[PDB]
DNA sequence: ATTCCCCCCCTTCGGTGCTTTGCACCGAAGGGGGGG
């Protein structure tokens, strides 16, 4: 056993030990339970215990993914309800692009790891359980966990700050060897030769054993490519182990939710993919069975993916010599690639954006937050921003961080003429135009039968009404807004009594999930000088007594 | 002093790291080894369920940086001299590095636990907890508080005419002296504090609200004035708008040239006087909280209006000076400083902008060692420049 | 038929705030992927 201090734990303050009595079991997992139990319990894993333990947990079996091993599990969630707090010190996940190119690199597993951190005493008699009493009448024998649980809420985090305490000298006295820690699995990268290195390895290993953690040489990988985190690493690269998507031919809710799955995680390396259309398949669809067939659009999307995830991709690490750039390009309704990198045509890593926040927005709007995404992401793997190449134009930034009331930034970065650009479709006037017709709009709907009417008026001698069902006043003012943008000419000032409207179209939109929005939009990109202004909304103005009398 | 109970039926902090640069987890590496060996903190283990972010900044561009805690969640559960104001110049002296000689209470110390992350999570974050009074939290000049009179008695007997009042790890001494003998004096402070262990509030304007002064009105001009007034009543009240009203009737064109009545002068003249006034009856609450609204209104200036009610302003202000967030965080700074200094309270600001951005860089710009809360608004309140 | 911890994306639903009792934004929980 690990001769390491155990973690004082204790249950939530004003609880008790769980008492759950054994669900029955079929005969042929009884016996696999019987034996794995005798099994531990001559290691020292489990103890017997007597009549004067009353906290009992459920106990089951599972095929282990080989179907003649019978793996035992216990269900631990009433203990795990009533189990202490832990704070998580896992605060991510190590990427290999965060990876510095290493001469000698070696990967271990710690084998049984749970089974050699023992447990806290006066915490032991909590985790008892029963063996279910045989098919039945004599009681089953009764055991308690000597050591770390599998399936106990607590387990993770103790044996990690262990592992941690154990690590700690081996790294004060080796401070020009890397460790990368994560659970049980030891990533140990040097400069040494390989001789060296191996013996290096090997007083770590006897390191480990004087604290009674074993690494088994079954678990213990010695040559390239070494399989480390999903990941294939090989001496000057990097791959994601291969990935297999489905081929079916009438594809379910669960299919297409495994398949877009995969393409995410695919998307870390493979530059291009795609899942827009292809996760709109799962929108007012909820039962997991239900067969969905694939659109047009979607059957797009799925053969790019697949031309895209055929040839080889890989990527390189990372040297703290170079600086970092990213580029970022478009690729239509939302969505957006990036690859990082240090040396053009060489990709630290890729990726994609594709969140749709808020009703409406526009491209300059996404371009900030999908640079805000891999400043962020960044910052965790490499330590430092890295320099932008995005393809908007900086008059085009000026004028958009300029003329915005949000306070708005996008760190060091220059312009790539890459088509497709992002720009601002449509700009509204700072003053009135002059010999354009002016159109007061006005929309009122009636809240409790949901009818309405949206009209204007204008200079001219010239005046509309239009009548809405199923409506309300913001739909009525954007309704008027559309009225008055439909039968105007080239040029025209609009003043409106909406702050909504206002601040909906001021914001320079260019897509919307309102459908009434998107034709406003488009109306706005045709005009050639466009002027919005807003009036108080009952003070008497023009817009006041000819407008709201009105519609 | 000892217990320093939380306030009842109510938990401690579990806030989230958030990621650093690895040029800020070097220093903070190389400052929480240092303060192991001096026993001012030590590790802890996962057992312990609390946590607080950290990071560090580089205050007064000293080229020494500084580890900084958000103790903003366990400040709110753990339960002013009015001549400041009027003086003439208020210096700010750190009195940081002096409850490091104040052990913490032993059943407190678990609250403030914090963790170090790493590069790439290469390991996990190192865990540590306060074995003596920190700083930046609320119950550190309290637990000092009877320690800083013994040391400023000797001084402030000597000097009467000198205000010194202490927030956070903050000194603020106040005088009416010159700019060289105020300096003098300040040292002569610096070192009597040894033995033991640059404001200008007399300079600060309020900003009023001004109309906009022209020969000729337009029909567009006069419906923008008509919307500043009527926002403006709610304010000011005793603005009336029926004779500017008047000129507004009729569908007419927006740049068509208003003649202004000889009748309608009056109202735009008295209104101005109305305006050009410090509206009374706002009074200081101080059982409720201070909020600190902030507007961009471009070319690099800033308005702020400070309130505990709304359209009840008690300070308007305005911050002049390509880095949007540097100046909006520069701009943070400066009002909370106001605010210390006048009120005692840091204000809870409601930002204008996005979230995702502010988290990301506000930490880079920092340079003081407090932190306000603040809220970030998402509504356009950009309909006229009603705060210009 | 039954476990545990961590990171991510995409969709759905309830809560919150301002105002225009509708609408926009946000966070948590469901599904999925990956690691141990």
């Amino acid at each position: 056993i690990s001769p390491i201090e155990t973690v004082p734990v204790k249950l939530k303050p004003g609880m008790d030990g769980p008492k759950v009595k054994q669900w029955p079991l079929t005969e042929e997992k009884i016996k696999a339970l019987v034996e794995i139990c005798t099994e531990m319990e001559k290691e020292g894993k489990i103890s017997k215990i007597g009549p004067e333990n009353p906290y009992n947990t459920p106990v089951f079996a599972i095929k282990k993914k080989d179907s003649t091993k019978w793996r035992k599990l216990v269900d631990f969630r009433e203990l795990n309800k009533r189990t202490q707090d832990f704070w998580e010190v896992q605060l991510g996940i190590p990427h290999p692009a965060g990876l510095k190119k290493k001469k000698s690199v070696t990967v271990l597993d710690v084998g049984d790891a749970y089974f050699s951190v023992p447990l806290d005493e006066d915490f032991r008699k909590y985790t008892a359980f029963t063996i279910p009493s045989i098919n039945n009448e004599t009681p089953g024998i009764r055991y308690q966990y000597n050591v770390l649980p599998q399936g106990w809420k607590g387990s993770p985090a103790i044996f990690q700050s262990s592992m941690t305490k154990i690590l700690e000298p081996f790294k004060k006295q080796n401070p020009d060897i890397v460790i990368y820690q994560y659970m049980d699995d030891l990533y140990v990268g040097s400069d040494l030769e390989i001789g060296q290195h191996r013996t290096k390895i090997e007083e770590l290993r006897q390191h480990l054993l004087r604290w009674g953690l074993t690494t088994p040489d079954k678990k213990h990988q010695k040559e390239p490519p070494f399989l480390w985190m999903g990941y294939e690493l090989h001496p000057d690269k990097w791959t994601v182990q291969p990935i297999v998507l489905p081929e079916k031919d009438s594809w379910t809710v669960n299919d297409i939710q495994k398949l877009v799955g995969k393409l995410n995680w695919a998307s870390q390396i493979y530059p291009g993919i795609k899942v827009r259309q292809l996760s709109k398949l799962l929108r007012g669809t909820k039962a997991l069975t239900e067969v969905i067939p694939l659109t047009e659009e979607a059957e797009l999307e799925l053969a790019e993916n697949r031309e895209i995830l055929k040839e080889p991709v890989h990527g390189v690490y990372y040297d703290p010599s170079k600086d970092l750039i990213a580029e970022i390009q478009k690729q239509g309704q939302g969505q957006w690639t990036y690859q990082i990198y240090q040396e053009p045509f060489k990709n630290l890593k890729t990726g994609k954006y594709a969140r749709m926040r808020g009703a409406h927005t526009n491209d300059v709007k996404q371009l900030t937050e999908a640079v805000q995404k891999i400043t962020t992401e960044s910052i965790v793997i490499w330590g430092k921003t890295p320099k932008f190449k995005l393809p908007i134009q900086k008059e085009t930034w000026e004028t958009w961080w300029t003329e915005y009331w949000q306070a708005t930034w996008i760190p060091e970065w220059e312009f790539v003429n890459t088509p497709p650009l992002v720009k601002l479709w449509y700009q509204l006037e700072k003053e009135p135009i002059v010999g354009a017709e002016t159109f007061y709009v006005d929309g009122a709907a009636n809240r409790e039968t949901k009818l309405g009417k949206a009209g204007y008026v204008t200079n001219k001698g010239r005046q509309k009404v239009v009548p809405l069902t199923n409506t309300t006043n913001q739909k009525t003012e954007l309704q008027a807004i559309y009225l008055a943008l439909q039968d105007s000419g080239l040029e025209v000032n609009i003043v409106t009594n909406s702050q909504y409207a206002l601040g909906i179209i001021q914001a320079q939109p260019d897509k919307s999930e309102s459908e009434l929005v998107n034709q406003i939009i488009e109306q706005l990109i045709k005009k050639e000088k466009v002027y919005l202004a807003w009036v108080p909304a009952h003070k008497g103005i023009g817009g006041n007594e000819q407008v709201d009398k009105l519609v | 002093t000892v217990p320093v109970k939380l306030k009842p039926g109510m938990d401690g902090p579990k806030v989230k790291q958030w990621p650093l640069t690895e040029e800020k987890i070097k220093a903070l590496v190389e400052i929480c080894t240092e303060m192991e060996k001096e026993g001012k903190i030590s590790k802890i283990g996962p057992e312990n369920p609390y946590n607080t972010p950290v990071f560090a900044i580089k205050k007064k561009d000293s080229t020494k940086w500084r580890k900084l805690v958000d103790f903003r969640e366990l400040n709110k559960r753990t339960q002013h001299p009015a001549g400041l104001k009027k003086k003439k110049s208020v210096t700010v002296l750190d009195v940081g590095d002096a409850y490091f000689s104040v052990p913490l209470d032993e059943d407190f110390r678990k609250y403030t636990a914090f963790t170090i992350p790493s590069i790439n999570n290469e390991t996990p974050g190192i865990r540590y907890q306060y074995n003596v009074l920190p700083q930046g939290w609320k119950g550190s000049p309290a637990i000092f508080q009877s320690s800083m009179t013994k040391i400023l008695e000797p001084f402030k007997k000597q000097n009467p005419d000198i205000v010194i009042y202490q927030y956070m790890d903050d000194l603020y001494v106040g005088s009416d002296l010159e700019i060289g003998q105020h300096r003098t004096k300040i040292e002569e402070l610096r070192q009597h504090l040894l033995r033991w262990g640059e404001l200008h509030p007399d300079k600060w304007t309020v900003q009023p609200i001004v109309l906009p002064e022209k020969d000729s009105w337009t029909v567009n001009d006069i419906q923008k004035l008509v919307g500043k007034l009527n926002w403006a009543s709610q304010i000011y009240p005793g603005i009336k708008v029926r004779q500017l009203c008047k000129l507004l009737r009729g569908t007419k064109a927006l740049t068509e040239v208003i003649p202004l009545t000889e009748e309608a002068e009056l109202e735009l003249a008295e209104n101005r006087e109305i305006l050009k006034e410090p509206v009374h009856g706002v009074y200081y609450d101080p059982s409720k909280d201070l909020i600190a609204e902030i507007q961009k209104q471009g070319q690099g200036q800033w308005t702020y209006q400070i309130y505990q009610e709304p359209f009840k302003n008690l300070k308007t202000g305005k911050y002049a000076r390509t880095n949007d967030v540097k100046q909006l965080t520069e701009a943070v700074q400066k009002i909370t400083t106001e605010s210390i200094v006048i009120w005692g309270k840091t204000p809870k600001f409601k930002l204008p902008i996005q979230k995702e951005t502010w988290e990301t860089w506000w930490t880079e710009y920092w340079q003081a060692t407090w932190i306000p809360e603040w809220e970030f608004v998402n509504t356009p309140p950009l309909v006229k420049l009603w705060y210009q």
